């Protein structure tokens, strides 16, 4: 009945948004905060707020909208301004107290009771009661407790309750105990009475029920004397757990108050104190810590602090820090740690060795900050440098262990290699200077190499950033002696685990010129071979067929290595992906791309030089003989024809006549239309005409590709599907499925002349960003992440790619709808034609009209309207959408710091199951899509109008907004994690040739597009000056993919009104 | 054709620039204009042909050969040529292009190749030149305004509100006034300094009009200096006195029914000699006459397939 209740609203939502369709009225968006609300989507809701201010300034008062907006902050501020401009008024003093019992703010909202009391009205004289009630409480009173509580009705939920505290404290247990249980069924009944539609009430009666039983417990805490411990463990324990914003935590800790006073919590109210900072309630944070000091807000604020409670000062330190006074603040911590030192040394007699080792570790987190302000406030130079690495290798000392500090140290390190290396690309824009850098470089790198190494130790699991960082000063550091010595050290020291992680940056490098960093490599690999073999062969067979003779060289003495202990592994893989390249472009294929290629070069350039070859590995592939019964009946249909074209064309080589050539192209142009009428036929491939050695496969030792890691059993191609279906396209990918030795299929799609590589490092990049939102409570909380699919490159040419299951393109959902409703396709396309035929070389004013009028004379529901009766229910079909908004804004802002370019409907799929969108093709990244040529992407993301359109109405605002800036803020904290792995794909060798094609040395422009992130994630991707916070950078974008100037612009194909 | 004493042209997306009589709504002849769309057409001030500013290219068809085709083309500049400019003084001609230059071109010559370049970031929208002749306003895409002095290259530019795209200006007949209008829907009036002979030349602003909602697509003032036109994409010509900047006739095309969804924008407009008319271009495929004073349609010169984005109109004796 349960699950059968939130259906029957789903279903009027749907009505009901579809209504607002029609025409937004206030009497639909009142039933629509309340729908959504019912419904559990407090965000959803909270955009149709949104919404409800930015069009109807109508439910009035700007202090009534920062209080539905639970900005008490706010509307605070704006009830003075509403009440010392205007009059007494008993409305606008209701709230202006709401807003103090929000805030936690007894002092005034006692004050303001008090003060105020002739309350002529009489409903006034009631409301007034509950809350001066709670203001008593909290600022102990407990005689204006009972007076303020004699005037609550004993009918109410609050009423009973308040008396059950008044006796808790002059100790009346049974009044207490039946006050509960009265205030639970008054709460109860109450939760029927509003059955649905209810405030954060229904979300704070499990804040009165939690404070109800806690405050059985605080009753449990009064007499007979044993659960001391366990009591105060389950309110500790039940606290880190918690997640409850700062207001309800005030009142949880005020039952504890009861009881346990804040000098015998400490620990307790200092974690609450530390939640009020991060929150963002800093005023209630100070003056929880100014309580456990027993000492002044600092009133004396030129006197040193009290070192009475260590840990206390650190907070309230810390607390100044992220507060205003931040000099000062820098200031008392220099003092506080040279006190601490002291208090160390000296008051240590042995027998407190406890207090010892606490006394080192509040110090090294100390220390921590010490360095982290001092490069805040002064940042990286000649100064500084020395300091701060004095601090965190101080750090490093007190703890030992601990990430941060080891993790701090050695980016400060190499940060400090990196001030000089770029300060001296500034001196040479303008003998002894190579020798002191020389020094200088050497003094830095190897600490931070040290630094490096003991803190990815410290991090098994996630260590991706500081393992990448480790390779940055390997790879660069054409090794001197020092250098190497402290990474051999490493190496030895660090779990094999560890480089797993980080495989094909490593195999990026086998043929490294320089010869102490390629024996380290080799080496590493060797020992990742005698492990893990499987995470090694599949890339390692890659890279021994490579025309770089140095890497496929460098490539089989591992593999060699490699079958001294798994041979047939070795073997079977080399066969697999042998055979699966051959099935990838068939001899016929390699031909007719071969002979448009040899046609243009010769019919339309005069080039023969070139066209020969084109055409020269074709014969010579071919002259190795046939290997398959497809390759023969090929051989034998077109094999003599071209045999002798190439006789005449050989003929011409040494005549240099051109009738020797036309005789050969008189053949050439023969086979081309035979093939050419075969090739719609290529629908299909059957195994044995295609490849024999994999249809005759059975059992191998060898994983499915890309399915290998520890933890998990290894699943081993049992069997290959005899068929693979051809998509006709214009490369003809195949549908490849192979059989799982766990029974289970897995479905690939086998790629034939697309560089596979890029698409690796992007999922790799993917793979962090999803550690990063599993990390973030929030982006935890609400499931954010980016479906992934498995990428196994098999040359330079192609490739496997992980078939991800229940998915259709964007194009495909439309195509099928627009042909169920005899809607024409390309409808918007026909209608821009009929008005501008030349609409590509239009005014951006004259374009914008037309795209304009396309919009206005089609229907922007489609995928909306498609999803719904998709559906099989309705609480499916909200949820799908709610999954579908979320996943998108997602990869809307991952895309956009990726430079993710060419998002067009073929681009991009739907999981018709969960909803959640996901992208494919990674071809264009960075701007580069954007710098192009013809028709530049002015988009950020694609956020075309039908994505728009099946979100909720009140869509940017809500749900997508939200997660916008959730996930923007995860990227701009980790922004270093995220540039570790971006650096490693940019600055990569092999990879370097996607940038050089703004064509249609390479270091300059390598460092600009990794600058152009980094402005991303610190807020200056638009002016070049502000450093835009996120909201307001998420808003511009939003804005920027939206504008209809920017859409109108968009080549036609990217169908930017879909 | 152009040896009517009126001349009327009206120029789209349709391939054809088409010649009307003014007092019918005959069309007298058509010329075929392939490859693109006009987006500026200008009655040289010698009655002698028209130029017809396009994609890549302007080409001149004849006002008094009354048949043939492009006597001139100027080709050779990439992107779009957005306005077209002339000197009285028969042998100059000016352009704001796509391609972010302002261009003066030797009529009375040969070359593809133009007299001088004005290079600007960011597109011209608009070109127009201050009646003194020494002058050149050009408005970018940016929103930037800027003044270039014919004679000492001194290049002075100034930016209203915008960050916003200034759409085009004018400068009425006795330099008196300059407007801009931009893509918020703003219309700006300056009050001119003149200088001229030794020349100062500044500018006073005076008022910003909120002319419209949408955007605001070509503003020109009145022989008479009496009145200020203002086309927009809201399907509207309004016209505002100059002494009160207040609004004295709307000119609009807006259907009849709130679910219509539009059909046309107001591309152009051109006043009559004694600014007692208004010539009006929209992309529902017709010129339209309006009298000023009443607002009452007195022609639609219907012909054009396809939009129309130009117009062209000429009083002279
Ligand atoms: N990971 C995948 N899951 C499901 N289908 C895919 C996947 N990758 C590609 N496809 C299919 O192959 C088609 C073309 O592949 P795509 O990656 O867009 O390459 P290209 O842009 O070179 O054509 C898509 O329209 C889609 O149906
Ligand atoms: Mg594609
Ligand atoms: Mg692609």
């Amino acid at each position: 009945e349960r699950a059968a209740k939130c259906r029957a609203y789903a279903k009027a939502l749907h009505y009901k948004e579809l209504e607002f369709q029609k025409g937004p009225t206030p009497a639909i968006l009142e039933s629509l905060i309340s729908i959504n609300n019912k419904l559990q989507q407090p965000e959803a809701a909270a955009g149709v707020l949104e919404y409800a201010m930015k069009h109807f300034g109508e439910l009035e008062i700007q202090a009534t909208w920062y209080e539905k907006l639970h900005e008490w902050e706010d509307a605070l501020v704006a009830y003075d301004k509403k009440m010392d401009t205007n009059k007494d008024d008993p409305e606008l003093m209701l709230g202006r107290m709401r807003c103090l019992e929000a805030l936690g703010e007894w002092g005034q909202l006692h004050q303001q009771c008090c003060e105020k009391w002739t309350l002529v009205n009489d409903e006034t004289q009631a409301k007034m009661a509950r809350m001066a009630a709670a203001a008593a409480w909290g600022l102990g009173q407990w005689d204006s407790m009972e007076e303020y509580t004699c005037m609550i009705p004993r009918d109410t939920h609050d009423g009973a309750f308040y008396r059950a505290v008044l006796a808790l404290h002059q100790d009346l247990f049974s009044l207490a105990q039946q006050c509960i249980d009265k205030a639970r069924d008054l709460l109860d009944a109450e939760l029927t009475a509003m059955a649905g539609e209810s405030y954060s009430r229904a979300y704070g009666a499990m804040v009165s029920c939690h404070m109800l039983s806690e405050l059985e417990e605080v009753i449990q805490y009064k007499l007979v004397p044993e659960r001391r411990e366990i009591i105060r463990q389950i309110w500790w324990e039940r606290l880190q757990g918690c997640q409850r914003i700062v207001e309800d935590w005030q009142k949880i800790l005020m039952v504890r108050s009861l009881v346990v006073s804040p000098h015998e919590d400490m620990r307790t109210w200092l974690k609450y104190a530390s939640l009020c900072g991060k929150s963002g309630r800093l005023a209630l944070a100070h003056k929880t810590l100014v309580l456990l000091l027993g000492v002044d807000p600092s009133r004396q604020l030129d006197h040193p602090l009290p070192t009475v409670h260590p840990q206390v000062t650190y907070a309230y330190m810390k607390n100044m820090w992220k507060s205003a006074r931040k000099i000062d603040a820098f200031q008392h911590m220099q003092h506080f740690v040279q006190t601490m030192q002291q208090q160390a040394q000296h008051a240590i007699a042995t027998e407190d060795q406890q207090h010892k080792q606490e006394l080192h570790k509040l110090m090294a987190r100390c220390f921590l900050k010490l360095g982290e302000w001092q490069l805040n406030l002064q940042g990286i130079n000649e100064s500084t440098i020395p300091k701060v690495l004095q601090y965190y290798s101080a750090a490093t000392e007190h703890d030992r262990s601990w990430y941060k500090a080891w993790h701090a140290w050695a980016v400060m390190n190499f940060e400090a290699v990196l001030h000089y290396k770029h300060q001296n690309q500034a001196r040479d824009e303008k003998k002894k200077v190579t020798e002191d850098l020389s020094k200088t470089l050497l003094m830095y790198t190897v600490p931070a190499v040290q630094g490096f190494f003991r803190s990815i130790s410290l991090s098994r699991g996630n260590n991706l950033q500081d393992t990448l960082r480790v390779l940055t000063l390997w790879f660069d550091y054409g090794h001197w002696p020092d250098v190497n010595e402290a990474l051999v050290e490493g190496v030895k020291a660090i779990q094999i685990d560890t480089w797993l992680q980080v495989i094909p940056q490593l195999i990026a490098r086998i043929d490294t010129p320089r010869p102490l960093v390629g024996r380290l490599i080799h080496q590493l690999l060797t020992d990742i071979g005698r492990y893990h073999p499987q995470a090694l062969i599949y890339p390692l067979t890659v890279a021994s067929k490579s025309t770089t003779t140095a890497r496929h060289n460098a490539a089989n003495k591992i593999l060699k290595n490699m079958c001294e202990h798994s041979n047939t592994l070795v073997q079977q893989a080399m066969m697999v992906s042998e055979e699966l390249i051959r099935v990838a472009i068939l001899w016929h294929e390699m031909w007719h791309e071969g002979l448009e290629e040899a046609s243009r070069l010769y019919f339309g350039e005069r080039n023969v030089k070139g066209m020969f070859e084109v055409l020269e590995p074709l014969h010579a592939m071919m002259e190795r003989g046939p290997q398959t019964l497809k390759e023969t009946s090929f051989n034998q249909a077109y094999g003599r024809d071209l045999m002798e074209a190439q006789e005449w064309c050989r003929k011409y080589m040494k005549s240099g006549n051109v009738k020797d050539l036309t005789q050969a192209w008189d053949l050439y142009y023969h086979v081309f239309r035979r093939i050419s009428k075969q090739l719609p036929q290529l629908t299909s491939l059957e195994l044995q005409y295609v490849s024999p050695k994999l249809l005759m496969c059975r059992d191998l030792e060898l994983a499915v590709p890309g399915t290998y890691d520890p933890n998990q059993p290894i699943i081993r191609i049992q069997s290959i599907a005899p068929s693979l279906q051809v998509i006709t396209s214009k490369q003809r990918p195949r549908k490849l499925t192979l059989m799982g030795s766990n029974g289970h299929e897995f479905v690939f799609l086998l790629k034939g002349h697309e560089d596979l590589r890029q698409d690796e490092r992007v999922m790799q990049l993917f793979g962090l960003v999803n550690t990063l939102l599993a990390n973030d409570p929030t982006s935890l909380r609400k499931n954010l992440s980016i479906q992934r699919y498995a990428v196994i490159p098999l040359s330079t040419n192609s490739g496997l790619i992980g078939w991800v299951p229940h998915c259709d393109t964007l194009h495909a959902l439309i195509r099928d709808y627009r042909e169920k409703k005899k809607i024409l396709l390309n409808i918007e396309h026909r209608i821009m034609l009929r008005m501008a035929p030349d609409y590509d070389h239009l005014t951006l004013m004259q374009k914008v009209e037309v795209f304009e009028h396309a919009v206005n004379n089609t229907a922007g529901d489609d995928l909306a309207k498609l999803l719904w009766l998709k559906s099989p229910s309705s609480e499916v079909w909200f949820d799908r959408r709610t999954n579908y908004t979320r996943s998108l804004a997602v990869m809307s802002m991952v895309g956009y710091i990726l430079g993710l370019g060419d998002r067009h409907p073929s681009n991009l799929m739907l999981d018709r199951l969960s909803g959640k969108i996901l992208h494919i093709d990674f071809g264009d990244c960075f701007e580069v899509a954007m710098t192009r040529e013809k028709f530049p992407e002015k988009i950020p993301f694609r956020l075309t109008r039908m994505l728009t359109n099946a979100m909720e109405v009140t869509g940017l605002d809500g749900n997508y907004r939200i997660t916008c800036h959730t996930v923007m803020e995860v990227l701009r904290e980790h922004k270093d994690s995220v540039m570790a792995v971006l650096e490693a794909f940019v600055y990569d060798p092999l990879l370097n040739w996607r940038l050089m094609d703004t064509n249609t040395a390479l270091n300059k422009k390598a460092i600009q597009i990794i600058n152009r992130v980094r402005d991303k994630l610190t807020g200056r991707d638009f002016s070049h000056d502000d450093t835009l916070d996120v909201p307001t950078q998420v808003e511009l974008l939003i804005k920027q993919a939206t504008s209809h100037e920017n859409l109108c612009q968009c080549y036609i194909g990217w169908c930017p009104f879909w | 054709v152009g040896s009517d004493p009126v001349i009327l042209a009206t120029a789209g997306y349709d391939h054809t620039v088409r010649f009307w009589q003014a007092h019918s709504g005959i069309c007298t002849r058509t010329v075929q204009h392939q490859d693109s769309q006009v987006n500026a057409l200008e009655v040289t001030p010698d009655r002698s042909m028209i130029a017809a500013a396009g994609y890549q290219h302007i080409r001149m068809y004849d006002l008094n050969s009354n048949n043939p085709n492009p006597i001139i083309s100027y080709d050779g500049v990439n992107k779009n040529i957005a306005s077209v400019g002339f000197h009285e003084d028969g042998r100059w001609m000016y352009t704001g292009g796509e391609d972010c230059t302002a261009r003066i071109w030797d009529l009375r010559s040969r070359n593809l190749q133009c007299q001088r370049i004005f290079q600007v970031n960011a597109p011209i929208n608009c070109v127009c030149l201050h009646p003194n002749q020494a002058e050149l306003i050009v408005g970018d895409q940016s929103g930037a305004i800027h003044i270039w002095d014919l004679k000492t290259d001194h290049n002075e530019q100034l930016i209203p509100e915008p960050e916003v795209s200034i759409t085009s200006a004018h400068i009425d007949p006795d330099a008196s006034y300059m407007a801009a209008v931009n893509s918020t829907g703003n219309c700006y009036v300056w009050n001119l300094t003149g200088g001229i002979g030794d020349e100062v030349t500044q500018l006073i602003p005076k008022t910003k009009i909120p002319a419209h909602t949408r955007y605001a697509l070509q503003c020109r003032f009145s022989p008479d200096s009496t009145l200020l036109a203002t086309c927009s994409a809201d399907q509207t010509c309004k016209i505002w006195r100059t002494s009160n900047f207040s609004l004295m006739t709307e000119l609009s095309i807006k259907s009849g029914n709130p679910g219509e969804s539009s059909r046309g924008w107001m591309w152009g407009c051109a006043f009559s000699g004694d600014s007692q008319y208004i010539v009006t271009a929209s992309s529902d495929n017709l010129a339209r006459l309006w009298c000023v004073e009443t607002g009452e349609i007195k022609r639609e010169y219907g012909g054009h397939q396809k939009a129309v984005v130009c117009l062209a109109f000429n009083d002279s004796v």
